[PDB]
Parts: structure tokens; C-alpha cells; sequence
RNA sequence: UUGGCGGAAAGGCCUUGGGUGCUUGCUGGCGAAUUGCAAUGUCAUUUUGCGUGGGGAUAAAUCAUUUGUAUACGACUUAGA
RNA sequence: CCUGAAAAUGGAUGGCGCUCAAGCGUGUUACCUAUACUCUACCGUCAGGGUUGAUAUGAUGCCCUGACGAGUAGGCAGGCGUGGAGGUCAGUGACGAAGCCUAGACCGUAAGGUCGGGUCGAACGGCCUCUAGUGCAGAUCUUGGUGGUAGUAGCAAAUAUU
RNA sequence: AUACUGCCAGCUGGGACUGAGGACUGCGACGUAAGUCAAGGAUGCUGGCAUAAUGGUUAUAUGCCGCCCGUCUUGAAACAC
RNA sequence: AAAUUGUUGAAAGGGAAGGGCAUUUGAUCAGACAUGGUGUUUUGUAUU
């Protein structure tokens, strides 16, 4: 027994994969995992982040 | 014909059965546990003396709010009963199968009921009245009655290296 | 001599319990003439046997053997807790247990 | 097909033995024990026999032998935990115990072939038991009443209790 | 026999029957939770049964392993206990019940002249 | 140690030796206990009177027969003593006490055997001197017990035997300390003597 | 085996004398072993079921019939070689 | 502490009981034991991470570290099962498919799956997906059947049969 | 001096439970060093058995616990349905 | 098929029976390792 001073079992509440079964997408999602472990440049990190984006949250440009 | 339960053997044995009876099912099976692993002679001459009131059915599980008798002492049961309808089918049985055991050439002397049952028939539905104008079920109780008279008749030692050196020790320190 | 006792003898109390709950995992054992826990620590480890006639021969004997040892002491009048390999029966409360002298100390 | 198939097949290679940081140091024994003791066994065959304890075996066991001329225990190894050591000891400056070792016990080379369904003494045991039992008893003569003491068995009699019993 | 295995155990081997599946009939022994207002078993009361939990959950490297430490892979032609040859040590094959007897004969010959250990070699034997 | 072992009562506290009693049985031993009659209950004797009168006023309404059984015999008033300090209604229970027998003087076979006391629920070393305490065989006396006086008069039988049984037994005793006193003062003796015995 | 005593649940106790086995009260002499380092390492005490070989004795009850001091039925109470 | 102190089934410090207490007050330690706390193992979730220059089944994978785990209404996720559809296993099957029974075995936490044995006679499965008239203990549920009650109540108006 | 309180990177003895991981890295100690090590998790030796022996299923017994489920409800075992 | 019933067999039963933790007892059940195995002269060289 121990006071929760936040929830528990919370999940981050960011997507980890891309919910789409899109097997390209994976692929680039796939090298861009491993760019942002192997990179330490941000670049990698939020174009990974980016890509995991749902079509509303990827306005056309 | 696919009887019930039997431990005899097809060779020493003689069947009968009996479908579809008219009999009171409930009054039959307490006459087939009555006479149930009896020889055949000693439970004929039974039957005889339960029509005529000498002796009479103990009624062992089928017994509830029925009547006390002094009969029943040989049994070591306070309820029996003298059921006419159910011991004349079942003596009607041990005829045809003592008829049968004479066909298949079997000993009169060490004839014995081995295997006998009794099974609920379909129950033939009629119409009874009762007050305020309801119509309930009416219906009879017919019994499957089987019966089979048969003839009568008449490992590794482990030890551990412990045992074995102790069955060795005994054996060996008292000769 | 008369007597080939090896071993010191103990009843099986009872199963290790609160007021509405026993724990049949630990049994407690009163030993004969033992009535501090500081004597009853010579009993500490020490193993203890539950001896009782079986009904048909199981290897070779009529006999058969519940194994266990003595585990801790428990409370002040010299009961010491046993921890066995299989559970007592838990009818044999009251029943005499077999407690030897191995692993020695002394 | 009945089943499916299974994709990841676990690999059927053994792995590799961590390297094991477990060293065997030589065993010491309790200090009640000095070859020349007189123990009680407490396990097996000898129940309650006192004998002489002579060497400690590499095989951490005790090589013991309550002369065979008293007790009938011969020569042969026991377990430390299963012996209760006590204060009485005898003089063991004659006796030699050098070539006893672990392969003079060695039982017998069996193996799976050689197992008996249903169910003599080496010359060799019996001399060497001689000439250790010939320096046992003539060093316990000057004693008296131990040959008696030795010779007879132990037991816990009604109403002495172990943990109070100094041995 | 089989590739080496921490010893397994079950930490729950009773089977979890359905609260009251012995005290009425048409209660069916497969397990039900038990989702009443006031269920004692939901409540989880004391001397009652024990409804499954994750925690029962067995070992992750002890899992779906028979006792002889094969997993259980249920094979019912030639050619699918084929794939199995290279893999003795750690599948069992199983061949299906609805496997004809004079088609199991050529599997057991095929499954022990490859190593394969089968747990049902007995089945629908001819004698 | 013993197999059995056979309690006086005399002298004792119904609730002090029945607690001992209980606990002895339910951990094994086998008790007999003796001389029920003389036990002691702390508390003047016309206070157990009424104590146990509104036991005995506890009886099934609608049927009398199936009620708490008051007995009176004293063997039996402790019988229901120890009966609640063990849990009689389990199998354990009832095994407990299928080792107890109660008695009333000391019949035979207990009455050649050793009795036995408890110093820790004994009437004198218990109750503070001056507190007044009831004897059960009196409280039985008036409570419904009509055996009180067949079974005086037959402790007396038994007292004068055992008391002749003393006569022989302190003659033995006399000669066989007086030879321990003459195979002392030896050289076996002072070595024994020395030793520790 | 002489006797006794013991009726509370006696079923046990005590004694005379004799034979018998052992005797560690003291001194000896011979055997122990392989149960292989422990595995209670089995020795008790109830109840029978088959048989060995002696002893001892050689019926009742119930049903059925009947009687009524009894009675729903049982039960009870009678009588009947 | 006593009187004050009287309620109706028999009866309640929980019971037995307890009198230098086993009561009241107080204090000392010793001791008992919760699913609490600590440590370890395992399950799961979450979180933060490691893991691709001939090197690993080619990553919803594997692994490491850590923290947690109650739960109705309710929410979401991963799964099991049923009727049918597309594909595949050149799947199984009259030498026995489905079904059914099995205090016989195994797997899974579980939904369930598998195997053995018996009856059985003609179709039926695994996996990737699709679809739904898809999962029952309740609804004084519907239909069918069967129980205890129970060989019981009752089969006694119309004078009566031998 | 001793009591009490406290400290020790003081020693030592006994007892219980646990052996998770599976090449190597690392921190470190002792070693002049070579190396060994109680240093990022148990090894070594011995014995018995090799099957109902351990274990499982099931039935029973015992110790303790266990109210009859669904629903309405603040509240269900309810003399609520 | 189940309800339900009979027979046989097994088991238990002092105003319930049934269930959980644990073990006894009885009944019943799978596993070892007895691995092609540190090889061992083929009776005109694939049994170690």
C-alpha cells in the first residue's frame, strides 16, 4: 500500500507505432528508429515523431 | 440384447427380460431387490408364500408413508408389502428363465437370480378431472424388468542397498 | 539396552494459526522437558520424523516416514516451529513425532 | 496441416556455463573434535555405538573405528554432523592412519550394465583393521572401564533431556 | 531428452471450476467470472474459491512445455513432421486424433527414425 | 512421561485444573482424573449454590428432555467444566475427550496406581488464605447428587486399605534405607559419592 | 504351585516353596564388517478370515394359527407339538 | 465494592470458567500473527532505454533497468469459442469425419485447445482474412421432457350384495 | 571497577528460506608479480531409486475457514423478490 | 445428451450435503537415460 501521488500504469498517452498497417511507412519508420537511436542529432527524434502522426495531425503542407 | 451390468459369464448363464410391463414400477423393483441374489428354487417358492400372505416384499427404498407390518422382521425392516401384480410378472419371468437355462443345458440344483432390474418404461399418458375444471396427468408406471440367472460356483519386492543389507543381515546373524 | 532411543520425542500441537486462520505449512512441536527458548535452541535444526503404520506395504515396510526439522522457536514455553517436506496429516494433532539428534551440534 | 507452424523456433544450442565464483576451502570442524575422541554415531547402522575418531578425511567426512575387537564398528568413514563429539578422548600417538583416503573406500565401479534384478570381505580391509585395532586397544588398556564404556551402545534414557547433556 | 530448463512449476495446478458448477448441473464446470452485486466470490471473501489471476501466470521460459520439457506441436502427415527434424530437443510431435490407424504407422516409423519424440505412441495401435 | 497419568482431585480448582486438564488432553496425554468429589471451587459455598441454580435454570422451553443436561454428579459438573475449554462439537474434540474419564473416589484399576497433583491449580497454593471456597461435594450434595454419602462410606474402605498398604510399604522402606545406610560409608559408596551420586 | 486378599468399573495385587533362562557383581576368550557417509530402516497393540490339535456344549426367535388384560398398523399380552 | 437496580422462550465478559484473578489500575519486558513492511523468484502493465558498415530469421522481435498491481457502474486493449465466406495446408477421413461419454492425460492464468479409451457412422479441420440470426443460470423466460412430494392424497352421496 | 546508554569498516557459533542468470567485459581485494578470490546471483562430493518412489487427478478423513446465487438497494444469508 | 431411474462396483454419513488452503489414506496416471552415448580387431572390413 503506497499513496499514488500520480496514476498508475499511466501510459505515456503518445503513439509508440504508427496505428496504420501501411508496410512502407513502417519501413521508413523502421530506418528512422534506428537514425534516432544512432543519431544524437533532434533531427531523427521529431521527424521519427512525426511520422507516427494520424492524417488530421499531418495537415498537407 | 445388451442387459444390464452383469459379472457371470455368457457360457453359465440364462437371461430373461420382460418390456414394457403394466405393473406398478415402484412395487416392482422392491419384489426384484427382494429376491435379488437368491437361488431360483428358494425365491420360486417365495413368491408363492407373498400372494398367499405368508411372507412379505420388504420395501426398502420405496417405502415412504406406507403402512408397518410384523413380515417384515425377517427382513430387518418395519414396511413391506405383498404386491400381487408386480410378483406375478416377475415369477412369470423366473419361469422363462428357468425354461431358458433348461434349454441351454443348465443345472437345476445351483440356479441363482445373479443380475436382476427393473428400468421405468414409457409412462402411458390419460386424462384425470380435478376440481375447477384442470385436467392433470393420469399415467401409468411400466417397468423394463431383466433378469439373469447364472450357475453357482466356488507382487515385485523392491529393497533399498539399506533393506537388502538388512533381509541379508537378519538371515545371516540367526541360523 | 531396553530402550534403543536414539532421538527425543515431541507432540505435534497444532498448525501454525491466528485466532480464525491456521497455516498447515508450519507445525509447532512441544518437546518433553523443555521449557525456555534459550534450552529449546539446542533443538534448532535438528530433524524431526513422523512415524506412522500405513495400511499396506509401500516399499518393502508397513511403515512410512513424514521427514522435516525444527525451524525456529515460538514463544516461551519451549513449542519450536517445524517446517516438513510434505504437511502434517492434520490429524495427527497431538500425535508423537520423532525429533533426533543430527546435524549434532555437540 | 493441424497446426499452424511455429515462426520463432527457440534455438536448440546449449548456452554456455556462467563461470562460477565457488571455490572449495578445506572444512573445519568443531572444536569438540580431536582424533582421538570418542564419538557417538547417531545415523545409520551404528546407532548409538561409541567408537574412536582417527582422521579427517579430505571427502569431509570422519574416518572412525571403534575397535572392532569392542564394538564390531570396522574401519570406516562417517559424516561430522551425524557424530556427537564428546569431552573423553584416547591417546592416538600410536596408531597410523596415513594411507587411509577416499579410493581405499572406493565401493565399487558400477555401472548400468552391471545392475543385479533379484539381489566377502577384502583380505586386504581385514589385516589393515589388524594393525589399527592392535595399537587401539593397547593404548586403551590404561584407561579403565572405558573398553567396557566403548563397547557398549548409547541411548536417551525417560527423563534426561539432550539439550541439558554435556557429552 | 530435452534442451536444459528451470525447473517448471505451475504456482496454481487446480483446475478454477466454476463457482457452483457442482452445486447445480446446468452450471457448466468451465470457469465464469462470477460478476454479481453480491458475489462472494468476486468479492474475493476468505474460504472461497480462487478466481484466476495474471499473477498465476506460469514461467515465460516454462511455458507451453510438457512436463518432459517438449512443447506440444501437433503434427498429422509426413510432410509437416518433416519441419520438425531439426528441432528434436525441443518439440514433440502429436499426431491428430482424426489420423487413420494405417496412416499413423508410417508417421511413428517416419517420427523415430528422425529423433522426433512422440507422447502418444499408442494411439489407435491395432492388436 | 507416563501413558496415562491419574489426577487427584483433592485439594484442586474446578476452573484452574480443568484449563491444565484440557490443554494436557487436546496436546495428547491421556488423564484420569480421581476423587472429583473433593475438588474446590473458589467462592463461599452458598454463592456456587446460587451460581449453579441459575444454570440450572437454563432449560429448553418447548422441550425439556433436549435441554443442557444439568448433571450433578460432581465427576460430571466437571465433565461440563472441561467440556467448552475444548472444542468438543470437532472430531478433535471429541477424540480429546474420549481420553477423559472422570471418577468419583478412586475406582479400581486407579486406585493401586500413583495419583497425581497439580501444584500450579491446587486450592492452597492458588487462593489467598482467608477466601472462602466451596467444596464440590458438598455443592453436588445439595444440587441433586444422591451419592455423596455411599461413596464416604466407601472411601473409607479404601483409605484404611491403601493406609495398611502404607504400613508394609514404610517397613519395606525402612529396610531398604537402612541397608543403602549400611552398604554406604564404602569405598563403592564415598566413589559414588565423589562422582555425583 | 501353597495359599490368600481385592465387588466401586473386583479381572488386579501379595506371598510359600521348587524348577527353569539369563545375570553387567568381577575376570576372560570368539563373532560383528559390504545397510559401502543418513534415509523410522520395521520388533507394538486391537478386530478378524482362512488351517493346524486338543478342550467343551448339543437352542432359540420370527413369520404363520390363535387369545384379548392390547391394539390405527406395528407393538404388547396369551395359547398350540 | 454494595443498596438504589423490576420483564416477560433458556442464556450469555463469546463460552468454560476465574477470587494475592483468568477482575480493576499501572509498568516492565518476552511472545503470537494480516493479503501490512523488507528481501527473492515468477506473471502482467507501464515507463526509460540497448539491439543492423557481411550481423541477427531481416525489430508489433529480442533484451536490460525500474516502479507498480484492490475494485462495482463504466471505459479501452489483447485474446478464446460458434454458424457461414475467400485463400492455403496438392490438410484429415469408411483401416472410421462429425457427434457423444470419460473422478483418463497434457497445454493455457482463463475463455478454451489437444491427446488417449468406448459408442459411432460420413463428412470435417488448422492458419491469414471476411461476415453474423455468434457464447446464457436466471427474465413468475418459451417449448419439450423429467423429478421429490409419492406408491402418498384419493378412487367414502345414490341403503347391498351373497 | 561496574551498571546504563552508545560505537566498532570486532570476532565468532548455531538455525531457517532462497540458488533466480547462463562464454568474457565491470567494480574490487589479496597477491612484487604469475595468479587466485567469499569480487555484476551455486557449486563440489556422496548416496538411494529409477518407479507409483516424488508428483498430479479424484474420493474420503482431519485442522481451520466457507451463508444461496441474480437483482433493486445506503444497506441481502435475509422473515425482499 | 442431460435431467431422471435401475443394477453392479467404490466411498462416506451423530440435526444437512456441497466448496478453499494443506496433508494423510485409498484408487488411478506421464516422465526418465537406461541417448545414435568419452567408440572399437566384423566369423573371405556398419552390433562398440
Amino acid at each position: 500500500g503506497i499513496d499514488h501521488t500520480s496514476k498508475q500504469h499511466k501510459r505515456s498517452g503518445h503513439r509508440t507505432a504508427p496505428k496504420s498497417d501501411n508496410v512502407y511507412l513502417k519501413l521508413l519508420v523502421k530506418l528512422y528508429t534506428f537514425l534516432a537511436r544512432r543519431t544524437d542529432a533532434p533531427f531523427n527524434k521529431v521527424v521519427l515523431k512525426a511520422l507516427f502522426l494520424s492524417k488530421i495531425n499531418r495537415p498537407p503542407v | 440384447a445388451r442387459y444390464g451390468a452383469t459379472s457371470t459369464n455368457p457360457a453359465k448363464s440364462a437371461s430373461a427380460r420382460g418390456s414394457y410391463l403394466r405393473v406398478s414400477f415402484k412395487n416392482t423393483r422392491e419384489t426384484a431387490q427382494a429376491i435379488n441374489g437368491w437361488e431360483l428354487t428358494k425365491a420360486q417358492k417365495y413368491l408363492e408364500q407373498v400372494l398367499d400372505h405368508q411372507r412379505a416384499i420388504p420395501f426398502r427404498r420405496f417405502n415412504s408413508s406406507i403402512g408397518r407390518t410384523a413380515q417384515g422382521k425377517e427382513f430387518g425392516v418395519t414396511k413391506a408389502r405383498w404386491p400381487a401384480k408386480s410378483v406375478k410378472f416377475v415369477q412369470g419371468l423366473l419361469q422363462n428363465a428357468a425354461a431358458n437355462a433348461e434349454a441351454k443345458g443348465l443345472d437345476a440344483t445351483k440356479l441363482y437370480v445373479s443380475h436382476i432390474q427393473v428400468n421405468q418404461a414409457p409412462k402411458q399418458r390419460r386424462r384425470t378431472y380435478r376440481a375447477h375444471g384442470r385436467i392433470n396427468k393420469y399415467e401409468s408406471s411400466p417397468s423394463h424388468i431383466e433378469l439373469v440367472v447364472t450357475e453357482k460356483e466356488e507382487k515385485v519386492v523392491r529393497l533399498t542397498s539399506r533393506q537388502r543389507g538388512r533381509i541379508a543381515a537378519q538371515k545371516r546373524i540367526a541360523a | 539396552a531396553e530402550s534403543h532411543r536414539l532421538y527425543v520425542k515431541g507432540k505435534h500441537l497444532s498448525y501454525q494459526r491466528s485466532k480464525r486462520v491456521n497455516n498447515p505449512n508450519v507445525s509447532l512441536i512441544k518437546i518433553e522437558g523443555v521449557a525456555t527458548p534459550q534450552d529449546a535452541q539446542f533443538y534448532l535444526g535438528k530433524r524431526i520424523a513422523y512415524v506412522y503404520r500405513a495400511s499396506k506395504e509401500v516399499r518393502g515396510s508397513k511403515i512410512r516416514v513424514m521427514w522435516g526439522k525444527v525451524t525456529r522457536t515460538h514463544g516461551n514455553s519451549g513449542v519450536v516451529r517445524a517446517t516438513f517436506r510434505n504437511n502434517l496429516p492434520a490429524k495427527t494433532f497431538g500425535a508423537s513425532v520423532r525429533i533426533f539428534l543430527y546435524p549434532s551440534n555437540i | 496441416s493441424a497446426q499452424k507452424a511455429p515462426k520463432w523456433y527457440p534455438s536448440e544450442d546449449v548456452a554456455a556455463l556462467k563461470k562460477t565464483r565457488k571455490a572449495a576451502r578445506p572444512q573445519k570442524l568443531r572444536a569438540s573434535l580431536v582424533p582421538g575422541t570418542v564419538l557417538i554415531l547417531l545415523a545409520g547402522r551404528f546407532r548409538g555405538k561409541r567408537v574412536v575418531y582417527l582422521k579427517h578425511l579430505e571427502d569431509n567426512t570422519l574416518l572412525i573405528s571403534g575397535p572392532f575387537k569392542v564394538n564390531g564398528v570396522p574401519l570406516r568413514r562417517v559424516n561430522a554432523r551425524y557424530v556427537i563429539a564428546t569431552s573423553t578422548k584416547v591417546s592416538v600417538e600410536g596408531v597410523n592412519v596415513e594411507k587411509f583416503n577416499v579410493e581405499y573406500f572406493a565401493k565399487e565401479k558400477l555401472t548400468k550394465k552391471e545392475k543385479k534384478e533379484a539381489k566377502e570381505i577384502k583380505a586386504e580391509r581385514v589385516e589393515d583393521q589388524k594393525v589399527v585395532d592392535k595399537a587401539l586397544i593397547a593404548e586403551i588398556k590404561k584407561t579403565p572401564l572405558l573398553k567396557q564404556y566403548l563397547s557398549a551402545s548409547f541411548s536417551l534414557k525417560n527423563g534426561d533431556k539432550p539439550h541439558m547433556l554435556k557429552f | 531428452a530435452s534442451l536444459p530448463h528451470p525447473k517448471i512449476v505451475k504456482k496454481h495446478t487446480k483446475k478454477f471450476k466454476r463457482h457452483h458448477s457442482d452445486r447445480y448441473h446446468r452450471v457448466a464446470e468451465n470457469w465464469r467470472k462470477q460478476k454479481g452485486i453480491d458475489s462472494v466470490v468476486r468479492r474475493r471473501f476468505r474460504g472461497n474459491i480462487s478466481q484466476p489471476k495474471i499473477g498465476y501466470g506460469s514461467n515465460k521460459k516454462t511455458k507451453f512445455l510438457s512436463p518432459s520439457g517438449h512443447k506440444t506441436f501437433l503434427v498429422a502427415n509426413v510432410k509437416d513432421l518433416e519441419t520438425l527434424t531439426m528441432h528434436t530437443k525441443t518439440y514433440a510431435a502429436e499426431i491428430a486424433h482424426n489420423i487413420s490407424a494405417k496412416n499413423r504407422v508410417v508417421i511413428l516409423a517416419r517420427a523415430k527414425a528422425l529423433g522426433i519424440k512422440v507422447t502418444n505412441p499408442k494411439g489407435r495401435l491395432a492388436l | 512421561v507416563e501413558p496415562v497419568v491419574v489426577i487427584d482431585g483433592k485439594g484442586h480448582l474446578v476452573g484452574r485444573l480443568a484449563s491444565v486438564v484440557a490443554k494436557q488432553l487436546l496436546n495428547g496425554q491421556k488423564i484420569v482424573v480421581v476423587r472429583a468429589e473433593e475438588l474446590n471451587i473458589s467462592g463461599e459455598f452458598f454463592r456456587n449454590k446460587l451460581k449453579y441454580h441459575d444454570f440450572l435454570r437454563k432449560a429448553t422451553a418447548f422441550n425439556k428432555t433436549r435441554g443442557p443436561f444439568h448433571f450433578r454428579a460432581p465427576s460430571r459438573i466437571f465433565y461440563k467444566a472441561l467440556r467448552g475449554m475444548v472444542s468438543h462439537k470437532t472430531a478433535r474434540g471429541k477424540a480429546a475427550l474420549e481420553r477423559l474419564k472422570v471418577f468419583e473416589g478412586i475406582p479400581p484399576p486407579y486406585d493401586k496406581k500413583k495419583r497425581v497433583v497439580v501444584p500450579q491449580a491446587l486450592r492452597v497454593l492458588r487462593l489467598k488464605p482467608g477466601r472462602k471456597y466451596t467444596t464440590l461435594g458438598k455443592l453436588s450434595t445439595s444440587v441433586g447428587w444422591k451419592y455423596e454419602d455411599v461413596v464416604a462410606k466407601l472411601e473409607a474402605k479404601r483409605k484404611v486399605s491403601s493406609a495398611e498398604y502404607y504400613a508394609k510399604k514404610r517397613a519395606f522402606t525402612k529396610k531398604v534405607a537402612s541397608a543403602n545406610a549400611t552398604a554406604a560409608e564404602s569405598d563403592v559408596a564415598k566413589q559414588l559419592a565423589a562422582l555425583g551420586y
